[PDB]
DNA sequence: GTCCCTGTTCGGGCGCCC
DNA sequence: GGGGGCGCCCGAACAGGGAC
C-alpha cells in the first residue's frame, strides 16, 4: 500500500513528553500488548538515538492508550443530523488504523517508552510502523477507505447517520429501542442527544427576604447581567440603603417585587445569538456544586455559551473525570471538536488519579483553575 | 565487543568542536594504554576538530561544546531502583561490569568529533563511548538492555536489577545452582565483551548496593555523616538538607523545614535557633540503628502519616506493624496560603505516586484525621479533592481545621462593611469600615496595594468586633483566600487575620459587587476612596 | 494594556546512584 | 574545568485572572 507522506508544522519539532508512573497491571498489560504489535510488525523497538517521546498507558480486556495530544497539536492540518437523532451509538474502530503503513520519515515522532516497576530495567522504547490508534493524521489518511468501507450501509440505510472522530465512530438512528440495537450489530459484522437539556439559571423563591438574602440576590443577578443583558438590580439595590444588619428583614416593595419577577422573566428564555466557529477554540468550564453535582458551560468567547448543563449524581476525582468525558462526548456529537477544559482541581491531585477512571479513546486538552468561590453561587 | 553501534549525528546545521587547551605525563600514560587496547586511535592534523582534556590517575575530557552540538537523546533511565521494592530472594549476588563504556563501540562516522589533543609545553579519536559525552549513558543503558535480553528470556525466573553497569541478581535457587547461573550470566556478558571483575563480585551478605546495605531479611543505608560546621554557607545547608533528605527514606521523623527556610534571597547564614533544634533532634535520630524490610506481594501495602509540626510530615510504609518497608517525609510549602488538610492531601499524593513507582500499586492509608473533618472540608471546598481508602488512627496531634466560617449570617452580631483603596502611582492606601451599630473607622497605609488594603480592612473588622461578627466585603481576592480556611501563609497580614479568626466564636463573611451603590458598601467606599 | 498576586515550569545548588 | 538519572529546595521567569 502507498504510504502518505506527513510532516509537522513550520518551526516545530516532535513531542518530547516524559513517560509517567504506571501501575503494575497497566505495565504488565502494555508489555503483553506491545509484544504482539511487535510480533506482527505494527511496532518496532528503538533506542535513545530517537529523541522523541509520547506518554503511554492502558485502560481496561485492556486497551492501549497513547496520549498523542502533543503530536496532534504538532501535525499538519460535520453532520448537523447526528446531533438530532433519538439514538446515537459509539464504536471502537481504531484497530482499522493498523492496516495502513506510515511514512517511515514520520515514524520517529510516534515513539514511546514502557516504564518499569522499581526501575529494574531502563525503559523499552517502540516506534509505530502503521497509523497509530489515537493520532490526528490517522483519520485523515484512512478516510478515503472509510468512505468506501461503509457506503453500502449508508445507501442501504439513508436515515442512519455515521460520523467519525479519531478511533471513534458515531452511529445514530431514530429507530425503536430494539431495532436500533439490531442494525448496530450488522454494522459490527459488516446515548441520545435530545435527552440533553440546557441547565437554566434560577433565583431563590421565598416568602420573607433578609438583607443578606437580597445581597446574595443582587450579587447573583449582577453577575447574570453579563450573560443576560436585560437584567436589572436597580430597585433591589435601593432596599439596601444605609448600613443594615444582615439578619434584618426587608419587606419587598411593589417595584422591586416584580423587577425580580421581570428578572425572573429574562432568565426564563433561551440566550440568543451564539454561533459555533470551527476555526476558534472550544472551551468548557466546570464548577463543583457539592451535592455530587457539577455545573458546566461550553463557550468560545467569554459569556457566549454554546451550551450550559449539569452533570449530577462520592469521589470528586472520579466524578470530575466522568464529567469531562460526558461533556467531551457531547461536544463531539454536536460540533465534532473536543474542548480545552478548565478544571477546578489542583494539577497534582488530578495527575495522580485521572487515568484510573478514563474510559475513552481520546484525551482533551485541559488546564487548571484557581477558581472563584463565587461562580459557584451563580449556577446553583 | 560485537555490540552493533548506535547511529548518532550532530544537530542539522552544526559542525564539530574546535577548542584548545604537568598532568601530561599522567595523560600519556593512560592514552597509550587506551590505544593498545583499541579504545582510541591517533589522528593527523587533517582532522579539524579538538576538545579539551584534563586529569584529576584519572582522565576526563570536557565535551561541553560537542554535547551542545550533539543530537538530543531520549533518556532511558526513568528512575532509581529502591530496596523496599525488592522481593525477598533465597540467593542473591551483586555484580559490576568493568570498563563499561569503553567496552562499547562508538559510531565510526561520529568518532572524528571526539578528537582531542594531549598538550605540549599527539592527537587522538575515541573509538568507544567517551566519558563526559552526553550520549554515552543512554547508549550504554540501551545496549546493556539489549545484551541482557537473550539471557533474560532464557532465565525468566531470575531477577536482574540493571543499573548502568551494576547488577543485582536474585533467585529462589539454592546457593550452588544460583552460583552456576551467575557464572553463566558472567560468561554471557564476556561473549558480548563485558568483563565482570572478581574484585567486584559480591557473593555473601551484607551486599553493598546502590547506597545500601542489603542483608538477607533486612536492608539499611550505608553510614551517613552529617557535616558539622562552625560557620554555615548557603551551600553547607543545602548539603546538610540533602544528606537529611537521603536519610529520611529509612530514618523516621527526619525534619528539614526549619533548616530549609534559612535559604531565602540568599555567603554565611546564622543558624536560626529553631534550626539548630531540629538539626540536633535529627542528629539524635541518626544515632539510632534502623532498618527496612523487603516486599511481599501477598500482603497489603500500608502507608501511615503523622504531623511533625508546621507543614512538616513523616510517613511509613509497611505490611506488618513495626516492620516498615520504607519511610519518608513531606514538607513542601505549596501555595502562598494553606492549611493542614490541604497538606495532608498533598502528602497522600506524594506517597501514592512514590508507591506506584516502587511497588506498582497504591497503599492503604492510615491517617490522623477524623472521617468527619475530612467530609466537612470536602464539603466547603470548591475545587475537587480526594483521598483513597483510609482508616482513622488516633495519633495526636490530630489534623483539624482551626476555625470554620458560618454558612448563614449571625443574627445580632455586628455587621462590618469593610473596604479598602490604594493609589497606584503613590502607593498610598486606606482601609476601614462602617457598621450597623453606627461605628466608623478609616486608617491610611503607606506602601501598599489594593489587594492589601482589602486585607487590612477585614483585619480591622476582626480586631474591633466582638466574639461574633458578620463581614461584608466587595473583594473577590480576600474572600478567596479566607474562604479556603488557611492556617498558614507567607503573608504576615493573612497570618494576623488567622489568629483573629481562631479567636472568634463565629465569623460570617459575605461578598457584594463593588460600585453598585449597595448597602454600607457605598458608605465605606466613599470614606476609604477619598484621597484615592 | 497596567499592577498585583497566585500558580506552574525551569535551572541551579545540594543529596544519592553509576 | 566531564556525563546521565531520580529526589529535595530555592528564585526567576512566565501565564492568567481581578481590578484599575
Ligand atoms: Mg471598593
Amino acid at each position: 500500500i502507498e504510504t502518505v507522506p506527513v510532516k509537522l508544522k513550520p518551526g516545530m519539532d516532535g513531542p518530547k513528553v516524559k513517560q509517567w508512573p504506571l501501575t503494575e497491571e497497566k505495565i504488565k498489560a502494555l508489555v503483553e500488548i506491545c509484544t504482539e504489535m511487535e510480533k506482527e510488525g505494527k511496532i518496532s523497538k528503538i533506542g535513545p538515538e530517537n529523541p522523541y517521546n509520547t506518554p503511554v498507558f492502558a485502560i481496561k480486556k485492556w486497551r492501549k492508550l497513547v496520549d498523542f495530544r502533543e503530536l496532534n497539536k504538532r501535525t499538519q492540518d460535520h453532520p448537523a443530523g447526528l446531533k438530532k437523532k433519538k439514538s446515537v451509538t459509539v464504536l471502537d474502530v481504531g484497530d482499522a488504523y493498523f492496516s495502513v503503513p506510515l511514512d517511515e520519515d514520520f515514524r520517529k515522532y510516534t515513539a514511546f517508552t514502557i516504564p518499569s516497576i522499581n526501575n529494574e530495567t531502563p525503559g523499552i522504547r517502540y516506534q509505530y510502523n502503521v497509523l497509530p490508534q489515537g493520532w490526528k493524521g490517522s483519520p485523515a489518511i484512512f478516510q478515503s477507505s472509510m468512505t468506501k468501507i461503509l457506503e453500502p450501509f449508508r445507501k442501504q440505510n439513508p436515515d442512519i447517520v455515521i460520523y467519525q472522530y479519531v478511533d471513534d465512530l458515531y452511529v445514530g438512528s431514530d429507530l425503536e429501542i430494539g431495532q436500533h440495537r439490531t442494525k448496530i450489530e450488522e454494522l459490527r459484522q459488516h446515548l441520545h442527544p435530545d435527552k440533553w437539556t440546557v441547565q437554566p439559571i434560577v433565583l431563590p423563591e421565598k416568602d420573607s427576604w433578609t438583607v443578606n438574602d437580597i445581597q446574595k440576590l443582587v450579587g447573583k443577578l449582577n453577575w447574570a447581567s453579563q450573560i443576560y443583558p436585560g437584567i436589572k438590580v436597580r430597585q433591589l439595590s435601593k432596599l439596601l440603603r444605609g448600613t443594615k444588619a444582615l439578619t434584618e428583614v426587608i419587606p419587598l416593595t411593589e417595584e422591586a417585587e416584580l423587577e425580580l419577577a421581570e428578572n425572573r422573566e429574562i432568565l426564563k428564555e433561551p440566550v440568543h445569538g451564539v454561533y459555533y466557529d470551527p476555526s476558534k477554540d472550544l472551551i468548557a468550564e466546570i464548577q463543583k456544586q457539592g451535592q455530587g453535582q457539577w455545573t458546566y458551560q461550553i463557550y468560545q468567547e467569554p459569556f457566549k455559551n454554546l451550551k450550559t448543563g449539569k452533570y449530577a449524581r462520592t469521589n470528586d476525582v472520579k466524578q470530575l473525570t466522568e464529567a469531562v468525558q460526558k461533556i467531551t462526548t457531547e461536544s463531539i456529537v454536536i460540533w465534532g471538536k473536543t474542548p480545552k477544559f478548565k478544571l477546578p482541581i489542583q494539577k497534582e491531585t488530578w495527575e495522580t488519579w485521572w487515568t484510573e477512571y478514563w474510559q475513552a479513546t481520546w484525551i482533551p486538552e485541559w488546564e487548571f483553575v484557581n477558581t472563584p468561590p463565587l461562580v459557584k453561587l451563580w449556577y446553583q | 565487543s560485537p555490540i552493533e553501534t548506535v547511529p548518532v549525528k550532530l544537530k542539522p546545521g552544526m559542525d564539530g568542536p574546535k577548542v584548545k587547551q604537568e598532568k601530561i605525563k599522567a595523560l600519556v600514560e593512560i592514552c597509550t594504554e587506551m590505544e593498545k587496547e583499541g579504545k582510541i586511535s591517533k589522528i593527523g592534523p587533517e582532522n579539524p576538530y579538538n576538545t579539551p582534556v584534563f586529569a584529576i590517575w584519572r582522565k576526563l575530557v570536557d565535551f561541553r561544546e560537542l554535547n551542545k552540538r550533539t543530537q538530543d537523546f531520549w533518556e532511558v533511565q526513568l528512575g532509581i531502583p529502591h530496596p523496599a521494592g525488592l522481593k525477598k530472594k533465597k540467593s542473591v549476588t551483586v555484580l559490576d561490569v568493568g570498563d563499561a563504556y569503553f567496552s562499547v563501540p562508538l559510531d565510526e562516522d561520529f568518532r572524528k568529533y571526539t578528537a582531542f589533543t594531549i598538550p605540549s609545553i599527539i592527537r587522538y579519536q575515541y573509538n568507544v563511548l567517551p566519558q563526559g559525552w552526553k550520549g554515552s549513558p543512554a547508549i550504554f543503558q540501551s545496549s546493556m538492555t539489549k545484551i541482557l535480553e537473550p539471557f533474560r528470556k532464557q532465565n525468566p525466573d531470575i531477577v536482574i536489577y540493571q543499573y548502568v553497569d551494576d547488577l543485582y541478581v536474585g533467585s529462589d535457587l539454592e546457593i550452588g545452582q544460583h552460583r552456576t547461573k551467575i557464572e553463566e550470566l558472567r560468561q554471557h556478558l564476556l561473549r558480548w565483551g563485558l568483563t565482570t571483575p572478581d574484585k567486584k563480585h559480591q557473593k555473601e551478605p551484607p551486599f553493598l548496593w546502590m547506597g545500601y546495605e542489603l542483608h538477607p531479611d533486612k536492608w539499611t543505608v550505608q553510614p551517613i555523616v552529617l557535616p558539622e560546621k562552625d560557620s554555615w554557607t548557603v551551600n553547607d545547608i543545602c548539603k546538610l538538607v540533602g544528606k537529611l533528605n537521603w536519610a529520611s527514606q529509612i530514618y523516621p521523623g527526619i525534619k528539614v523545614r526549619q533548616l530549609s527556610k534559612l535559604l531565602r534571597g540568599t555567603e554565611v547564614i546564622p543558624l536560626t535557633e529553631e534550626a539548630e533544634l531540629e538539626l540536633a533532634e535529627n542528629r539524635e535520630i541518626l544515632k539510632e540503628p534502623v532498618h527496612g524490610v523487603y516486599y511481599d506481594p501477598s500482603k497489603d501495602l500500608i502507608a501511615e502519616i503523622q504531623k511533625q509540626g508546621q507543614g512538616q510530615w513523616t510517613y511509613q510504609i509497611y505490611q506488618e506493624p513495626f516492620k516498615n518497608l520504607k519511610t519518608g517525609k513531606y514538607a513542601r510549602m505549596r501555595g502562598a496560603h494553606t492549611n493542614d488538610v490541604k497538606q495532608l492531601t498533598e502528602a497522600v499524593q506524594k506517597i501514592t505516586t512514590e508507591s506506584i513507582v516502587i511497588w506498582g500499586k497504591t497503599p492503604k492509608f492510615k491517617l490522623p484525621i477524623q472521617k468527619e473533618t475530612w467530609e466537612t472540608w470536602w464539603t466547603e471546598y470548591w475545587q475537587a479533592t480526594w483521598i483513597p481508602e483510609w482508616e482513622f488512627v488516633n495519633t495526636p496531634p490530630l489534623v483539624k481545621l482551626w476555625y470554620q466560617l458560618e454558612k448563614e449570617p449571625i443574627v445580632g452580631a455586628e455587621t462590618f462593611y469593610v473596604d479598602g483603596a490604594a493609589n497606584r502611582e503613590t502607593k498610598l492606601g486606606k482601609a476601614g469600615y462602617v457598621t450597623n451599630r453606627g461605628r466608623q473607622k478609616v486608617v491610611t497605609l503607606t506602601d501598599t496595594t489594593n489587594q492589601k488594603t482589602e486585607l487590612q480592612a477585614i483585619y480591622l473588622a476582626l480586631q474591633d468586633s466582638g466574639l461574633e461578627v458578620n463581614i461584608v466585603t466587595d473583594s473577590q481576592y480576600a474572600l478567596g483566600i479566607i474562604q479556603a480556611q488557611p492556617d498558614q501563609s507567607e503573608s504576615e497580614l493573612v497570618n494576623q487575620i488567622i489568629e483573629q479568626l481562631i479567636k472568634k466564636e463565629k465569623v460570617y463573611l459575605a461578598w457584594v459587587p463593588a460600585h453598585k451603590g449597595i448597602g454600607g458598601n457605598e458608605q465605606v467606599d466613599k470614606l476609604v476612596s477619598a484621597g484615592i
